[PDB]
């Protein structure tokens, strides 16, 4: 029952984990995805920025 | 007194073997609970395994 229990506590965890690892690995890509985008729309306005401080 | 010793050598012999024949009933009886123990321990000895063996 400890080890039965112990797994399944486990794999509770473990699909929690597995499920936190899944989401923040999911949103992890959508988080660099923002980051790209978050650098993505810095430098539309940022180049902005250059290109009107060029002018 | 050959005689009385007679009825108590055999009143013994009766007696011993009364009880040739209560400890022969008592040890089959401790053989057959004997073997059952040993049925039981094996049992339990498997059930052991089984239920170490889930843990």
């Amino acid at each position: 029952d400890e080890s039965e229990r112990g797994m399944k506590v486990i794999e509770s965890r473990a699909q929690k984990d597995e499920e936190k690892m899944e989401i923040q690995e999911i949103q992890l890509k959508e988080a660099k995805h923002i980051a790209e985008d978050a650098d993505r729309k810095y430098e539309e306005v940022a180049r902005k920025l250059v290109i009107i401080e060029s002018d | 007194d050959a005689q009385e010793k007679l009825e108590l050598a055999e009143k013994k012999a009766t007696d011993a073997e009364a009880d040739v024949a209560s400890l022969n009933r008592r040890i089959q009886l401790v053989e057959e609970e004997l073997d059952r123990a040993q049925e039981r321990l094996a049992t339990a000895l498997q059930k052991l395994e089984e239920a170490e063996k889930a843990a």
